[PDB]
RNA sequence: GUGCUCGCUUCGGCAGCACAUAUACUAAAAUUGGAACGAUACAGAGAAGAUUAGCAUGGCCCCUGCGCAAGGAUGACACGCAAAUUCGUGAAGCG
RNA sequence: CUCCGAACGGUAAGAGCCUAGCAUGUAGA
């Protein structure tokens, strides 16, 4: 029913970091390759080096959970965002908050910058979604109209630039400009937390606890239903090769091709010394940027880094 | 009556606005109201009542289902078809709504309109229960090249051996026995090597027994095991029994 | 947030994220699981860890 | 956001000049009932006429079909109190303050999804024609409005001067419609006969040109005809009808508005 | 009053059994 | 109103042409209707108040204040809504 | 020796009765 499935040699766990005390909500990598910027429920924000596997650095920044980071591109930023109701904007010359986009009415769940327009666009369980000027701190656009908290935003510059998934268990694709809702597809049943677009095939995958969707853009047209992975899923990383991450939230990491929807492998991950299996969980992952060694955050403290396996081959790893 | 009967209204409007001011939930009260009122036979008064309670919460399909029984009742067709295309233009999965509307389309006699409907339903690949109501719709008039198209179109969305082995035995059961035993072989070359499975094959010898011919039975069914997945026990003996039995008989 | 509310607010998040997370997925109980009455059993477990 | 790119006004707001130069200025001013912000268009009526403006939001305009800068319904020229108690309209737009604003915004949001040309409710279903609101109608461009408010002026006295204009759109107290409305009252019409037992048309001046059998003709619409008696003596027709509420309709419907070949022929009670 | 409701595309459910609607 | 016609053709009149393109809540407003911690006068901390907790949800609102300061002062009968058998009914499907 | 402070964190309690500076500038006949 299908072309034989690609193959992609599988995925080992190689390196562990543990030195967070609460739950790792969010993980972000930098740039270069350098280094890796978390976001922590112990209120902290730990910035690591990629390479030695060591604490570079630890901000004190929020009051309450980080529930999301992202690092610029486009300049020494780093932008926080986390259940305090409040987002905040770094210098990392000088280590500082630099200023402070007020606003929003509770946990901020989310975000992404724009890669062009400096912009920012937070998702919020106020039920709504904000379009915030980089420095000026000002909001232009209200993403509104999901009946529930606003699981998710992803941004892009082609049309259209924002997609917001959602506990209603919708999606619904904006324009930025007039702020207005274009398009919604509603195909989920159970709430969709997990939105990811892809680099180079103008699509884009949701999960939900059904199982993952695909769709093909600018419109919102279902492709390709892809199942198996059957937990409450958290994110979705995609990688050049097109190796696509689901981390659910039961520990069980599945991962699968893009192209086929051909789940490949499950990794089933053990958890710390100390803490009991009941506290497994996944809550985020990100291919580095040269794409050879994957970091996922998990939900007891830990963060695993797993690596490319060198020594598969067809017949140590078949595809059926 | 004049005024004793303005005041029963007054009061009861009055009760039925006020329980649903308070609530604005469940449609219990809602309802309640829209008996009142059509018992009343105040029909425009009634469907305002739908329409506010359709805003209030417009996912209710026994909701849904009051309206078009109150327009069948009173004899507004037009509206009762004007509820039945919003309904499923909103939820095309609640397959009570094309059940009933296609119902009402042979009620009004519109085979024409009850085969659109059923159109505008197969494009949502409801079910093999919808492709079926459809073709026993189909069969209460002979339509014989309509029933086949609408098999074979079945058999293709939903594309089950079994749902093919109902097509053989309508084929059979009209007499169709070329277009039947095309129908197998076709049935055979889709479902190709790499799945096929026991019914099939002994639905094929079956056919050709009955239609008397041994030995193309028995190239059939040895071709056949040779050919694809055989062995496991129950299903080696079961198929050997009906061998005996296509021999004897 | 200022240190007030600190702990009524946390309290309300968590309490809020319980109700997302498994009130959406554990359905199936999908009417509505008593889930007032799973919170009640939350608000349980944590008095009992509270006095060992 | 209540953004007109048109002006909603009969030719009556509009002025007489076949060009006229309007501006617009958006969310100028808020709604009078929907206190809504919505363009108003500011226009010259006429030179030594009042330089007028559209105040209401759209959705005021739409519902209610007044031509905005006149308040007059862009097809009657007629006040909402002549326009409604004609097709027996008693519009229960809510008087509160929060019903108001918004319905108002409901009522725009209704135009907005409907084709913005005929009106989004229940005065907009009710298009059967009033022959009281014809007889009401004033079909002349009242260009001498466009004015402005060196005369003598408005005496107070006068229960117009003083003009109410909330209630007199929202269907209330309007004193101009409530004069008309008396003049149509005392208007003539059909008076029906305390004698129920006849349906006794008299046509009266019918002339030399109608012969029974176009008499007839016209009479056919209302119901059956017993007997027709024409006497060019009198210029008259006498037709028998063969029923009461046949001899209703034609009496209402004939009185005063009846043009047989171009002349009003007298549709009266027989004797 | 917001934009209309889109159609729900869905599933349809595969109701509770005694199973599962005790355990 | 400017300027021009080898304009009628005088310098008086008429025409033709080139332009020069539409002010302005135009009203002297017609009208329309209110409140002070003011004066006096009185009077005198009038206990009745322990009303035995605080923080929330929450859009419950107004005031000072330039405030994403700060600070005032306020609403609790916030409930009964019933997962759930039992038969009956109709609809569909199979024989 | 010539370095100059500002506010808030406060002036009551009420009774009966008295008087006021404002505001707007209204389509249809």
């Amino acid at each position: 029913t299908m072309p034989k499935p690609q193959w992609h040699p599988p995925w080992k766990l190689y390196r562990v970091i543990s030195g967070h005390l609460g739950w790792v909500r969010c993980i972000a990598v930098e740039p270069g390759n350098q280094w890796f910027v978390t976001g922590s429920a112990d209120r902290t924000i730990k910035i690591w080096d990629l390479a030695s596997g060591k604490l570079k650095l630890s901000l004190t920044g929020h009051i309450s959970t980080v529930r999301g980071v992202i690092v610029s591109t486009r300049s020494p930023y780093l932008f926080s965002c986390g259940e305090d109701k409040q987002v905040k904007c770094w210098d990392l010359e000088y280590n500082k908050v630099i200023r402070h986009y007020h606003g929003h009415l509770s946990a901020v769940y989310g975000l992404d910058l724009h890669p062009t327009i400096d912009v920012l666009v937070t998702c919020s369980r106020d039920s709504t979604a904000r379009i915030w000027d980089v420095r000026t701190k000002a909001s232009v656009h209200t993403l509104s109209g999901h009946t529930n908290a606003v699981a998710t935003v992803r941004c892009q510059a082609a049309e259209p630039q924002i997609i917001t998934g959602s506990h209603d268990t919708t999606i619904r694709l904006w324009d930025l400009v007039a702020g207005k809702t274009r398009v919604t597809l509603t195909n989920h049943k159970k709430s969709v937390r997990a939105v990811v677009l892809h680099p180079r095939h103008y699509t884009f995958a949701s999960g939900s606890p059904d199982n993952i969707k695909q769709w093909k853009f600018p419109d919102g047209s279902f492709i390709q239903n892809l199942s198996g992975h059957n937990a409450i899923i958290n994110t979705l990383t995609v990688n050049s090769d097109g190796v696509l991450v689901s981390g659910a939230d039961n520990g069980t990491m599945h991962l699968w091709d893009w192209r086929t929807g051909y789940n490949f492998q499950r990794v089933h991950a053990a958890v710390q010394p100390g803490s009991l299996d009941s506290e497994s969980g996944i809550f985020a992952c990100a291919f580095d940027q040269s794409e050879s060694r994957l970091l996922t955050a998990e939900a007891d403290k830990t963060i695993k880094v797993y690596r490319e396996d060198d020594t598969a081959t067809e017949e140590t790893h078949p595809v059926s | 009556d004049e005024e004793e009967l303005n005041d029963y209204k007054l009061r009861k409007r009055k009760t039925f606005e006020d329980n649903i001011r308070k609530n604005r939930t469940v449609i219990s009260n809602w309802i309640k109201y829209a008996q009142w009122e059509e018992s009343l036979k105040e029909i425009q008064r009634a469907r305002s009542i739908y329409e506010r309670a359709l805003d209030v919460d417009y996912r209710n399909i026994t909701l849904w289902l009051k309206y078009a029984e109150m327009e069948m009742k009173n004899r507004q067709v037009n509206h009762a078809r004007n509820i039945w295309d919003r309904a499923i233009t909103t939820l095309p999965r609640v397959n009570q709504f094309w059940y009933k509307y296609t119902y009402m389309e042979e009620m009004l006699g519109n085979v024409a309109g009850a085969r659109q409907v059923f159109e505008r339903w197969m494009e949502w690949q409801p079910e093999e229960q919808a492709w079926h109501s459809y073709i026993n719709f189909e069969l209460r008039y002979k339509e014989v090249d309509r029933a086949r198209t609408i098999y074979e179109r079945f058999v293709l969305v939903h594309p089950d051996v079994k749902n093919w082995i109902k097509y053989a035995r309508f084929e059979e059961k009209h007499a169709y026995f070329a277009h039947a035993r095309k129908v197998y072989e076709r049935a055979v070359e889709f479902f190709g090597d790499e799945h096929m499975d026991e019914h099939l094959y002994v639905a094929f010898a079956k056919f050709e027994e009955n239609q008397k011919e041994f030995e193309r039975v028995r190239v059939i069914y040895k071709y056949a095991l040779d050919r694809i997945s055989k062995q496991e026990l129950f299903k080696n003996y079961t198929i050997f029994e009906k061998k005996f039995g296509d021999r004897r008989g | 947030v200022t240190k007030q509310r600190v702990e009524s607010h946390f309290d309300l998040e968590l309490r809020a994220a319980v109700m997302h997370d498994i009130l959406d997925m554990m359905p199936e109980g999908i009417k509505q699981n008593k889930a007032r009455t799973i919170l009640q059993h939350l608000s349980e477990a944590w008095r009992c860890w509270k006095a060992n | 956001w209540e953004d007109a790119d048109f002006p909603i006004l009969c030719q009556t707001c509009l002025g007489e000049n076949p060009y006229i130069r309007m501006t617009k200025e958006k969310y100028g001013k808020e709604c009078k009932i929907c206190a809504r912000p919505f363009t108003v268009f500011r226009w010259c009526p006429g030179v030594r006429m009042r330089f007028k403006k559209t105040e209401v939001c759209q959705t005021c305009s739409k519902l209610k079909n007044v031509c905005q800068t006149c308040l007059l319904d862009l097809e009657y020229g007629l006040p909402i109190q002549v326009r409604d108690a004609g097709l027996s309209f008693k519009d229960d737009m809510p008087k509160s303050d929060v019903n108001k604003e918004y319905y108002t915004q409901n009522m725009e949001r209704e135009i907005s999804n409907s084709d913005g040309t005929r009106p989004v409710g229940m005065l907009g279903k009710a298009t059967s024609t009033s022959d009281m609101l014809l007889k009401l109608a004033r079909t002349t461009p009242y260009y001498k409005r466009n004015r402005p408010h060196h005369e003598k002026p408005t005496d107070p006295d006068d229960p117009l001067a003083d003009q109410n204009i909330k209630d007199r759109y929202y269907g209330i107290n309007d004193p101009v419609a409530d004069k008309l409305l008396k003049r149509a009252s005392t208007m003539p019409r059909l008076d029906p006969p305390e004698d129920k037992t006849i349906t006794t048309l008299y046509v009266g001046g019918l002339g030399d040109t109608i012969t029974e059998t176009d008499l007839r003709n016209h009479f056919y619409q209302f119901g059956e005809i017993r007997t027709i008696t024409v006497v060019q003596r009198q210029q008259c027709a006498f037709i028998q009808f063969a029923t009461r509420q046949a001899a209703e309709v034609a009496a209402e419907k004939s009185f005063n508005k009846l043009i047989v070949n171009g002349r009003r022929l007298n549709v009266k009670w027989g004797r | 009053p917001p934009s209309p409701p889109a159609p729900v595309m869905h599933s349809p459910s595969r109701k509770m059994t005694v199973k599962e609607q005790q355990e």
